[PDB]
């Protein structure tokens, strides 16, 4: 009948009583910090919408990328700590482009999946030397991409799995973008409409004004390539609001 | 008096190379004097027993044609510490093709004893060293502890009752002695806090010359005692 | 603040108070829930701060199931007025920057109550004295300039072993808030003594066993001899069932 | 005489110990450090009395 | 033992490795299991205690076949105790390789032990959990019995007990003549003791499993046939 | 109180002769939802529970398949799932490359056993925090095997694990003795009906919240996911 | 954590007392055994205990044969004791390889002390508990009597002991030696010794013996009439 | 510094505020209303038994709400009856560290107590924390355990917290509370598997009904069925580190 | 090897801290020269007049330098500042810059602060040197492996007192090698009763392009207290 002191979050390879890894789920929390992210994918393709925030006017706001081209028919989304998902981005670039300078191909997303996620789990690994990787990453990823199977969606977070999804949300509001998402998706909806959606909900998280300059848009279509809207085009499709 | 669980002393030193120094001090005694022509070595090598076999192990060992050494502390630490310092006398001769000079021998040897003072899972060596030798007509004599600080001296000792010891040599010490002189004193300096009675066989001596080190046979040693 | 129990607190002049310390094993605590099962004392009020972590649970002395089911919290006094004894017992830890004002309390409780003196039982470490801990006993005492000529010279009979000083200042690593308590105890000429022990962390069961042995050696609460009731709480001390299909 | 002599002769368990004997005394290592002397592993390995 | 009882590599004061001593606690919350050599071969006999009715009969054995005349009996963990059996079939195998003709238990037996012994020197890994004892029978060399405990000691038997009651199964098994006997007799009797030393109250419903290997069965470990089972487990009952 | 030392590392021992961290990680397997395996003479079914969120955020893949007549079921942690499944079917297509015949259940099992019980006993190392349901076809007939984080592996006429099994494993108790003598349609019935007692009393199956798994004689191991459960969930009475 | 839970730490007196542990270690076993060099012959004799009476005595020994020319004697714990003796064989074969001849006892037994002194100096393995006694004979030398400890320390002796009531063997052995043997004298000698520090009446299957000859320079244990010859001898 | 450590207690800080007006109460909230019955529910599963079987009838309006942070922390709103201004009731979502229990005390209950006034304590805890002489996992979870304090007259509807086991944290903090000032109270703990929003957790509390703390605010069961049907399909996406 | 929350180092702090116990270094440049005083703390007349714990250690020709703490570290670091030189001058021909030397030292002592799981070096150094890019520079070193040049600086025990007395006493552009020594023996009695066999003096200095590098003898020692005397005499 005495209250003492125990922890259990020391360590990576270490059990709580109720069989827990703490470190892993401080390292998923630690995605929480990041803006809000949004990946729609329907059957004429996938839409990405993401929120940069500006925490000074005199940044530059052309000096921050939330969304990269990983090949001409592969795009992602990150959430949390930009300077993490610089080694997973090269390695997929590197992984694509050798692919094709050797076979002559593409790389399905899968494959291309598999490769980023064998870096992530570095931690834990059986023989991994102890100058490598011996944290999880702390940031999230959105992968899109066109393939012979159609649009995919793909989502990883810092426990190093890829899952297949249809609508997902990252970030700080990810709660409420999901419970907006859930009432407004289906499945005969268009590329136009997820557009639509996407930045109306956008606009209803995001805690400043949608002025067309703070916020990113891309899509991935299976006759065209990955594309990045302009100024002129998302005050375009901003103005229908 | 005092356990510390620190890496500095209080008195700005290591914890460590002072336990290390207070085990040494509680070994059996050593005499080291230098002569006008040739340094002389000297140790107490008391057994507890007659049961012992005195010519099993020795204290004094030579690493080459001029150079020898003694210790004390642990016994262990300074059989390992012999063949090293064998094999880079050995390398020096392979490598430069002349004999290694007294002073690049003791440099590597603290060098070696150093390197145990800061990596971790490890503990110093309990020992230290006398190191005579013989270069271009002139000789030497050097004391290393077990953190590698190592000074030339003329006259020193080590062990039990070394500041007596020391004293002793201050008092008795001359710049023109000779080798037999030198010898008769070291003896003299082992006798005084001996605790028993001196024989041929409890003790052991070297000497270095221009001819080289050394260690004398039990015969001269019940000679030389005889004398006194 | 003490708090009685009833409707209005007892007299408590010329009683000696026996106190824990939250020390390395819980060994203060240990002899402690010792000495009130053995004595068989009885609740008569809380000592209720904001400086230990709140708990709470039924009796952890229960002998019938009449009174098996009475609530306790992390800090209770008992007393024993047939032999002018009163004792304290904390269940809990400590909050962050909380030890110094809880002592401050505790002594100035103590001097406004009217006791006589302060036994304070606890602990240190075992591995950080000196090679004299292992070709020595475990057992060391402290005490304060106040106490008085009669009982020093039954400890100087005792033949014990006083704490070493530290270069001179008094030093006891792991005994959590005793050497504050000493040191207050000092400046305010309260009567004190200090009893620990050498332990690590563990079963420390005869540890206690041993700490309670050497305060009756000086009290001498039991008979004279070389006999403690085990309280009921004393079940699962290591933790719950071994699973199936294991072993 | 070598590990799979060993094997053979004795068991399987006197390369094991050899194995973790050397990887014990080999963690003293790392590379943006000076020059090590590794006076445990050649007394250990028997080298510690022949010159290569 | 507290303060040395953390690592394999530390010394207890009075000269004492408290971890290899826990080790061969664990040993003691299992079911027990003894072994008997005989005249003309070994016997073994397992109490077994049945966990669910979901699980198909023939599984968890506690009776190995580590090689076409060794016969296992086990006692602690279960993995480590398979990994032990591997460990076994490897060096037999080894030695049938090489020196071309059936491996002697004392050579196997002083193998394995010095494998077991291998694991209580450093503090990277952790000794072992389990007892196991071997059997075997030859033309020329007769029964074999062994034991070899988490610590690294092996040494030969006439009767042996590991588990959770060995103390009153090597009782029970100092009354018996087994020097004279045959296998036919050491099963009933082996039956009797696992039944004798059970605890009906704080263990549930059990079930007998035996073995021998002897001159009858030709230098082979093989299972009891059920009719000889059945009446030992009924001659059992009826002495207790 | 005494279980603080004791209860950090894998390769310490208690002074009551147990190991704590394997307790603790064979307590992981309860944080997945529930799975039920059976077999009859001559077929082998798994039939899993999808999580109650939406599908919208996540596809969850909880059987698997690893040869033309072996696949599993996971419950646990999603990385260990991985390794496991990897590690298997690099085994069968080994297997089935070099030697040209199909790899024997029971091997299997030993394999996954003996490599699952390594990391118990090195230090700086974690026990896998994931339980696995085989079912199999071979010369011997069908087969249900069991996997445990604690290196253990069992067989089994019929098995349930997961979050709220307990119910499961007693209907299964309840009628196993007329498992052998069912063809494919009551079987996946039985199965149905078992898994549905881990539900609350309200909820039913549905479409969206089961997939199935089936092996056996003359027929390759096949899943049914979304529409195809149809035919299987027809015909279930109510609760 | 404090000065004697590490192998690597010396305490403020500079001793280690892991090492001292390890020698402590040794007393467990319980057991006594003394070696004896005489004239032309080495002699060690031990004490044998068989407690149960279900355990076959045939598989309980303490005399081992390093060599065909070198015998052993351990002290201390088995396991520990066959480990050791599995690497004095090793390192044996290891030098006849390496160098075309048979290893001397001096030289065998240093090699086995400079493996015990690493063990001391790392902190992630810890001693082994036992005592090596080598007895041999030398081309150019004679009979040749040496001993190890956990500590890495060796040396030659006339008379040795190890194991419980050491001191006492010791303090025998010294009048003995001191008063001043042919090959009968050597085994009554070790045999009285023994007798009189454990106080008890031997029997011919109560102790083992292991002698080496200058005319038969290979090692030999003796056998129970043997033994009991000695005995009926010396009563 | 000193600087630095009177930021960070000025940060860790409890605050009762008023949403309506924005302005933090200068008095204790149970000292500028009458009580005469208290329930305070902690954690999801509480919460949600509250805010289905007990707040779907009547009017409830808010007085004032908590303010915090930490590193784990979320609300902490209370309630009265509009018919009844006697009837108090609280919703603790979030999680108080050891340095803020005794502020939250403070600010709540204040330094004068007062008699007629019963206090229920509602809340969960995970089985592996229960200690007995078996398998933790062969015991049917969940179940309920109630403590009382000394002067509550009646008894509970479930077996008493047997002994090894104690109870730390707020609700061991509110109890201590009213065990020193002599105030009635009960706490009940539901001791389940599932520590997430769950629909057999939340029904394990169903006994708690039929005691006379809550005889007068429960009407109907079926609507609070419902109503907890249609709340559990709204909890939070989890992550992918299980399956 | 571990960030404090208030983003110190404590083994830095604690090697600095238990230098701070060491014997007492004096550094000095003037117009025409530089000159080093230490503190002999230990003395025996046994000694054999060489390696005598000779505080003032020679790297090249041009270079000289001072150590306040661990012996055998010093003479680590030591012997690695002779190999670099060595390696410069044989790859380039041309002697290395004193500041190339300080620099490459310590980037050694600052790796070790920052990897692997060694304590770092517990020495601080004192370097006088001349070379044609910069003529005579004094600069100094501590643990963390940081470094700068001055005009006058002190390392040891009692070493503020020291520097509060240079600060004083100094005057840039006026000093020469007579000034400078009288300064360095009035600072150095001020901070430690001083006798002429416990101190060290050596100087450098050009004489027909080339540097010499000398140590004052016992006699020259002794001739210099006794002026400071009969100056001190002469003031009071």
């Amino acid at each position: 009948m005495f209250l003492t002191r125990s922890e259990y979050d020391r360590g990576v390879n270490t059990f709580s009583p109720e069989g827990r890894l703490f470190q892993v789920e401080y390292a998923i929390e630690a995605i929480k910090l990041g803006s809000t992210a949004i990946g729609i994918q329907t059957s004429e393709g996938v839409c990405l919408a993401v929120e940069k925030r500006i925490t000074s006017p005199l940044m530059e706001p052309s000096s921050i990328e939330k969304i990269v081209e990983i090949d001409a028919h592969i795009g992602c989304a990150m959430s949390g700590l930009i300077a993490d998902a610089k080694t997973l981005i090269d390695k997929a670039r590197v992984e694509t482009q050798n692919h094709w300078f050797t076979y002559n191909e593409t790389m399905t997303v899968e494959s291309v999946t598999q490769a980023v996620s064998n870096l992530a789990l570095q931690f834990g690994e059986e023989d991994a030397d102890p100058g490598a990787m011996s944290r999880p990453f702390g940031v999230a990823l959105l992968f899109g991409g066109v393939d012979e199977k159609g649009p995919q969606l793909f989502h990883m977070d810092p426990s190093g799995t890829f899952v297949q999804c249809d609508a997902r949300a990252i970030g700080s509001a990810s709660e409420g973008a999901q419970s907006s998402l859930q009432e407004v998706y289906h499945k005969s909806m268009t590329l136009k409409e997820a557009i639509k959606s996407s930045l109306i909900i956008l606009k209803q998280v995001m805690e400043e004004k949608l002025n067309a300059t703070n916020i990113e848009l891309a899509t991935v279509q299976p006759g065209q390539n990955f594309h990045m809207f302009t100024k002129e085009e998302l005050e375009e499709v901003i103005k229908d609001i | 008096y005092s356990f510390s669980l620190t890496t500095f002393s209080p008195s700005g030193k290591l914890v460590q190379i002072e336990y290390a120094l207070a085990a040494v001090a509680g070994g059996a005694p050593s005499v080291g004097i230098k002569a006008a022509n040739g340094v002389v070595l000297a140790t107490e090598k008391k057994q507890k027993s007659i049961l012992y076999d005195e010519r099993s192990v020795h204290k004094v060992e030579p690493i080459t044609k001029h150079i020898g050494l003694v210790y004390s502390g642990m016994g262990p630490d300074y059989r390992v510490l012999v063949h090293r310092a064998r094999k880079l006398a050995q390398q020096y001769y392979l490598v430069y093709q002349e004999p290694i000079p007294t002073a690049q021998l003791v440099q590597r040897v603290a060098s070696v004893m150093q390197e145990y003072t800061q990596s971790g899972g490890v503990r110093p060596f309990g020992v230290s060293l006398l190191i005579c030798g013989w270069n271009e007509g002139r000789p030497y004599l050097f004391q290393s502890d077990p953190s590698g600080a190592y000074f030339a001296w003329k006259a020193t000792a080590m062990g039990k009752n070394y500041v007596n010891g020391k004293t002793f040599l201050e008092k008795r010490y001359n710049e023109d002695l000779e080798l037999e002189d030198a010898i008769h004193t070291a003896i003299l300096t082992l006798k005084e806090s001996f605790e028993g009675q001196m024989t041929e066989d409890n003790i052991e001596v070297g000497i270095c010359n221009e001819a080289g080190f050394r260690r004398l046979t039990p015969t001269e040693v019940k000679d030389y005692l005889a004398a006194i | 603040m003490f708090v009685p129990c009833g409707e209005s607190a007892p007299d408590l002049a010329g009683f000696t108070l026996l106190m824990p310390a939250v020390s390395v094993g819980n060994v203060g605590q240990l002899a402690m829930d010792l000495i009130i099962s053995t004595l068989n004392m009885s609740k008569i009020g809380y000592f209720y701060t904001d400086c230990l972590v709140p708990m709470v649970g039924n009796n952890p002395y229960a002998t019938t199931e009449g009174n098996s089911t009475e609530l306790s919290i992390n800090a209770e006094v008992y007393s024993l007025p047939s032999r002018k004894l009163v004792a304290l017992q904390l269940r809990s830890i400590f909050i962050k920057y909380k030890s110094k004002p809880f002592c401050e309390k505790l002594l100035s409780w103590v001097k406004s109550s009217g006791c006589a003196r302060v036994i304070v039982l606890s602990s240190s470490h075992s591995y950080q004295r000196n090679d004299l801990q292992l070709r020595s006993t475990p057992f060391r005492y402290l005490l304060t300039p106040s106490m008085q000529k009669s009982v020093q010279n039954k400890i100087k009979s005792l033949n014990w072993e006083e704490m070493e000083k530290s270069r001179f200042c008094i030093r006891i690593p792991g005994g959590g808030i005793t050497k504050t308590l000493y040191d207050e105890s000092c400046s305010k000429e309260i009567q004190m003594a200090v009893l620990l022990k050498f332990v690590s962390e563990g079963d420390n069961i005869p540890d206690a066993l041993g700490l309670v042995e050497y305060l009756n050696e000086w009290l001498q609460i039991l008979k004279p001899l070389s006999r403690w009731k085990i309280p009921s709480s004393w079940r699962l001390l290591f933790g719950s069932g071994l699973p199936p299909a294991l072993f | 005489m070598n590990f799979s002599t060993l094997r053979n002769i004795q068991g399987l368990f006197a390369p094991l110990k050899l194995q973790m004997e050397f990887k014990a005394v080999q963690q003293v290592q790392r590379l943006p450090f000076l020059s090590s002397s590794n006076l445990s592993l050649d007394v250990l390995r028997g080298n510690d009395e022949t010159i290569g | 033992g507290t303060g040395y009882d953390l690592s394999a590599s530390t010394f207890s004061p009075d000269g004492r490795v408290f971890q290899v001593e826990y080790a061969m606690k664990a040993v003691e919350n299992s079911s027990t299991a003894i072994g008997i050599r005989c005249k003309d071969g070994v016997v073994f006999g397992v109490e077994k205690l049945v966990l669910s009715k979901l699980y198909e009969e023939g599984s968890n054995k506690r009776l190995f076949n580590v090689d076409r005349h060794v016969g296992m009996a086990v006692a602690g963990l279960l993995a480590d105790a398979r990994s032990l059996a591997d460990i076994a079939r490897e060096e037999a195998s080894n030695f049938r390789s090489n020196f071309g003709y059936n491996i002697p238990l004392k050579h196997l037996a002083d193998r394995v032990a010095m494998y077991v012994h291998a694991y209580t020197l450093y503090s990277a890994v952790r000794p072992f959990g389990c007892s196991f004892m071997l059997g075997s029978y030859s033309v020329n060399d007769g029964a074999q019995l062994y034991m070899i405990d988490p610590s690294g000691v092996s040494y030969g038997y006439w009767g042996c007990a590991i588990g959770k009651a060995r103390q009153a199964a090597k009782t029970e098994i100092e009354k018996l003549q087994m020097k004279e006997m045959t296998c036919r007799d050491i099963v009933k009797e082996v039956a009797k003791i696992i039944y004798i030393v059970h605890d009906e109250v704080k263990d549930k419903a059990f079930e007998l499993e035996l073995s021998w290997v002897g001159e009858l069965t030709n230098g082979r470990h093989e299972i009891v046939p059920k009719d000889i089972r059945e009446e030992a487990e009924k001659y059992a009952k009826e002495s207790l | 109180m005494f279980r603080n030392q004791y209860d950090n590392d894998v390769t310490v021992w208690s002074p009551q002769g147990r190991i704590h961290q394997i307790e603790y990680a064979m307590e992981a397997v309860k944080q997945g939802s529930a799975t039920v395996g059976l077999k009859s003479k001559t077929h082998a079914v798994l039939v899993a529970l999808k999580r109650a969120q939406s599908e919208l955020a996540a596809h969850q893949k909880k059987i698997l398949h690893v040869d033309n007549h072996i696949g599993i079921s996971i419950a646990g942690l999603t990385a260990d799932a991985r390794l496991l499944c990897n590690f298997m079917r690099q085994e069968c297509l080994d297997s089935r490359f070099v030697f040209d015949r199909p790899l024997p259940v029971s091997r299997l099992v030993s394999l996954i056993g003996s490599k699952t019980q390594i990391p118990t006993q090195r230090y700086g190392r974690r026990p896998y925090g994931v339980g696995l349901l085989i079912a199999g076809y071979d010369d011997m007939g069908p087969h249900i095997f069991q996997t445990c984080p604690s290196a253990n592996y069992f067989d089994c006429r019929a098995m349930s694990i997961g979050a709220r099994s307990q119910s499961a494993r007693t209907y299964l108790e309840r009628h196993m003795s007329e498992f052998m003598e069912c063809n494919l349609n009551e079987l996946v019935k039985h199965g149905l009906r078992a898994l549905r007692e881990t539900l609350p009393a309200e909820q039913d199956l549905t479409t969206k919240n089961v997939s199935i798994g089936i092996v056996g004689k003359d027929l390759e191991f096949t899943i049914y996911d979304d529409d195809d459960v149809s035919p299987f969930l027809e015909g279930l009475e109510e609760r | 954590a404090g000065f004697d839970r590490h192998i690597t730490i010396f305490s403020p007196e500079g001793r280690l007392y892991q090492v001292e542990y390890a020698f402590k270690a040794i007393n467990q076993g319980g057991l006594t055994s003394v070696a004896v060099r005489g004239k032309d012959c080495a002699v060690i004799v031990t004490q044998k205990k068989v407690p149960d009476k279900l355990l076959d005595s045939s598989t309980v020994t303490h005399l081992f044969k390093i060599t065909e020319n070198i015998g052993c004697v351990m002290t201390g714990m088995t396991a520990d004791s066959r480990s050791q003796v599995q690497r004095a064989r090793y390192e044996a074969a290891n030098w006849k390889y390496k160098y075309g001849y048979e290893i001397p006892v001096d030289m065998l037994c240093k090699r086995i002390a400079d493996i015990s002194q690493v063990y001391t100096q790392n902190a992630e393995m810890r001693p082994l508990g036992c005592c090596m006694i080598l007895i041999g004979i030398d081309e150019e030398q004679g009979p040749q009597v040496y001993k190890c400890d956990p500590a890495g320390y060796y040396c030659g002796f006339k008379a040795t002991a190890a194991g419980v009531k050491q001191t006492e063997s010791t303090s025998f052995l010294e009048k003995k030696v001191k008063k001043k043997w042919t090959f009968e004298q050597t085994v009554e000698t070790a045999i009285t010794c023994l007798s009189t520090v454990l106080s008890i009446d031997f029997k011919p299957s109560e102790i083992e013996v292991g002698v080496v000859t200058v005319e038969n320079p290979k090692f030999r244990i003796l056998t129970e009439a043997e033994i009991d010859a000695h005995l009926v001898a010396l009563a | 510094d000193r600087e630095v450590r009177l930021q960070l207690a000025r940060k860790r800080e409890v605050r009762l505020l008023r949403r309506q007006t924005k302005t933090s109460l200068e008095v204790s909230l149970l000292e500028k209303y009458p009580c005469s019955k208290f329930i305070i529910a902690i954690g999801n599963n509480a919460v949600a038994f509250l805010s289905s079987f007990v707040m779907n009838s009547g009017v409830w309006e808010e007085v004032g709400c908590a303010k915090l942070w930490n590193e784990w922390c979320a609300f902490c709103v209370f309630y009265h009856l509009k018919s009844n201004p006697s009837v108090f009731l609280c919703q603790c979502s979030c999680y108080v560290a050891e340095d803020q229990q005794y502020q939250w005390l403070e600010k709540v209950f204040g330094s004068c107590p007062r008699k007629n006034m019963q206090i229920t304590i509602l809340t969960c805890r995970h089985v592996t924390d229960y200690k007995t002489s078996e398998s933790t996992g062969s015991l049917p979870s969940p179940f309920l355990r109630a403590l009382k304090t000394q002067n509550f007259k009646d008894s509970a509807c479930c077996p008493l917290l047997e002994q090894p086991n104690i109870v730390h944290d707020l609700p061991a903090a509110v109890l201590s509370y009213c065990q020193v000032w002599k105030i009635p109270a009960i706490l009940y703990l539901c001791y389940t598997d599932v520590m997430k929003l769950d629909l057999i957790t939340v029904e394990a509390f169903k006994p708690i009904l039929s005691t006379r703390s809550l005889k007068g605010l429960v009407k109907n069961i079926p609507q609070s069925t419902e109503i907890l049907k249609k709340l559990m399909t709204t909890n939070e996406i989890q992550s992918n580190i299980y399956t | 090897t571990i960030f404090s929350p208030e983003g110190r180092l404590y083994q830095v702090e604690y090697a600095m801290e238990a230098i701070g116990h060491a014997g007492t270094c004096l550094g000095i440049l003037a117009n025409d020269g530089v000159l080093l005083a230490a503190e002999r703390r230990n003395i025996h007349k046994l000694l054999d007049e060489v390696f005598f714990s000779e505080k003032i250690y020679k790297l090249n020709e041009d270079m000289a330098c001072s150590v306040a703490g661990i012996t055998s570290d010093a003479n680590v670091l030591t012997n690695e500042l002779r190999l670099i030189a060595q390696r410069y001058l044989l790859q380039y021909q041309e002697p290395i810059p004193c500041e190339q030397l300080v620099t490459a030292l310590c980037d050694i002592k600052q790796a070790y602060t920052q990897f692997g799981g060694k304590r770092p070096f517990g020495v601080s150094l004192l370097y006088i040197g001349w070379d044609k890019h910069y003529g005579f520079q004094l600069y100094q070193s501590d643990p963390s492996g940081n470094y700068g040049g001055w005009k006058a600086t002190c390392i040891g025990n009692n070493s503020a007192a020291a520097v509060s007395m240079l600060k004083q006493d100094y005057k840039e552009g006026e000093m020469t090698l007579k000034s400078a020594l009288a300064l360095a023996i009035k600072v150095l009695n001020k901070t430690m009763k001083l006798s002429a066999e416990k101190v060290e003096i050596a100087t450098l200095t050009r004489e027909n392009g080339k540097t010499v590098i000398r140590v004052l003898k016992q006699k020259e020692v002794e001739q210099l207290i006794k002026k400071h005397e009969e100056e001190e005499a002469k003031a009071e």
